[PDB]
């Protein structure tokens, strides 16, 4: 019976800056020699990948940047500088016993606020003569993460058949994506002239609008 | 090297019994203990237990001492996990790792295996071209079950300026998005086209973004 207690659960960093990672047990885990504890990086779609075995030795093919180190009752992950790649979840681990996990700590990195690019499309033709009206609004590229969307029909704004979906952090330059699907039917879509997409994002004070109208072409 | 090998993304209806494989190379297969993991979406990574092929000895984790049943195989060098009376709550990634002598460090893991437990039937994707410096295009893939898809641009030729959204869910179907950015000087004189993959449904199509 051995409690794993990593913290914190979030941690935000510059890049260049150092970030270190907590993981802290009930009972001492070295008292037979060695200290079994081991940290590992997890990045979206991939599986967990082994940082530092026995608490403090870098494991084979691992940059330097990262470093364990502790004993007995207290551990801590270093990854010093940081680098935009290192945005990812990390997790200390333990066996002898019952093997646990610890509850991993997901880190974010720090960079410039940036407005989203914002483009609209109309449904394509093939989809209206299946008798369906998607239009789609992709916002990339910003930052901090936290964005709302808004969608106009002729001026006024519609919250039916919208679908939103958001990336997780990009590996290289630490910006956020986003899309949002306004489904209609064929016949809802040509009974309007004017489609807007709205961003109310933390750069502006006003939001970033895209529009088009549907009888351009 | 060291390798393990899962099996691909199952569904299987509720109440059913499902096997993944993890296939082990370039190691004496006996000598090495094997765990298998549970992950749920954006969640942490809860233990299932282990098999030790040298002996066929087990031990479970007690959340899944009924519900998962692990075995080996010594002559295909192959790990197995029998999972039953599968619910929508048993949807998750599942690893296979292999823990090192070096510490008990799990230095190996497979690729993992997706597994949905669901009642709806497999559907094939609806491909959509998005067409409008840069410039943005498009590719909308609508109406598929079960995942995964697979997205990319002139076969993966446009990789650097793509961001393919995750699938939502709605009415037991799944649509997700694609954009690409390009120079404009690129497009519409270079031909841009979305390549999508559904292996559940034998579906490979190709969709070329033409100017309206
Ligand atoms: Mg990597
Ligand atoms: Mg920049
Ligand atoms: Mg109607």
């Amino acid at each position: 019976d051995i409690v794993l207690t990593q913290s914190p659960a979030s941690l935000a960093v510059s890049l260049g800056q150092r970030a270190t990672i907590s993981c802290r047990a009930s009972k001492s885990v070295s008292t037979s020699g060695y200290s079994y504890m081991h940290w590992y990086q997890q990045k979206p779609g991939q599986p967990p990948k082994l940082l530092i075995y026995l608490a403090s030795n870098l494991e084979s093919g691992v940059p330097a940047r990262f470093s364990g180190s502790g004993s007995g009752t207290d551990f801590t992950l270093n990854i010093h500088p940081v680098e935009e790649e290192d945005a990812a979840t990390y997790y200390c681990q333990h066996s002898r016993e019952l093997l646990t996990f610890g509850a991993g700590t997901k880190l974010e990195l720090k960079r410039a606020d940036a407005a989203p690019t914002v483009s609209i499309f109309p449904p394509s033709s093939e989809q209206l003569t299946s008798g369906g009206a998607s239009v789609v609004c992709f916002l990339n590229n910003f930052y901090p993460k936290d964005i709302n969307v808004k969608w106009k029909i002729d001026g006024s704004e519609r919250q039916n058949g919208v679908l939103n979906s958001w990336t997780d952090q990009d590996s290289k330059d630490s910006t956020y994506s986003m899309s949002s699907t306004l489904t209609l039917t064929k016949d809802e879509y040509e009974r309007h002239n004017s489609y807007t997409c709205e961003a109310t994002h933390k750069t502006s004070t006003s939001p970033i609008v895209k529009s088009f109208n549907r009888n351009e072409c | 090297e060291v390798k393990l090998q899962q099996s691909g993304p199952e569904l299987v209806k509720p109440g059913a019994s499902v096997k993944m494989s993890c296939k082990a190379s370039g190691y004496t297969f006996t000598s090495y203990v094997m765990h298998w993991v549970k992950q749920k979406p954006g969640q942490g990574l809860e233990w299932i237990g282990y098999i030790n092929p040298y002996n066929d000895d087990t031990n479970y984790n007690e959340k899944f001492k009924g519900k998962a049943t692990l075995t080996s195989d010594k002559s295909s060098s192959t790990a197995y996990m029998e999972l039953s009376s599968l619910t929508s709550e048993d949807s998750a990634v599942y690893y296979c790792a292999r823990e090192d002598y070096y510490g008990s460090r799990w230095g190996y893991w497979g690729q993992g295996t997706t597994l949905t437990v669901s009642s709806a039937k497999t559907t094939p994707p609806s491909v959509y071209p998005l067409a409008p410096s840069m410039v943005t295009l498009g590719c909308l893939v609508k109406g598929y079950f079960p995942e995964p898809v697979t997205v990319t641009w002139n076969s993966g030729s446009l990789s650097s300026g793509v961001h393919t959204f995750p699938a939502v869910l709605q009415s037991d179907l799944y649509t997700l998005s694609s954009s690409v950015t390009v120079p404009s000087s690129t497009w519409p004189s270079e031909t841009v086209t979305c390549n999508v993959a559904h292996p559940a449904s034998s579906t490979k199509v190709d969709k070329k973004i033409v100017p309206r």
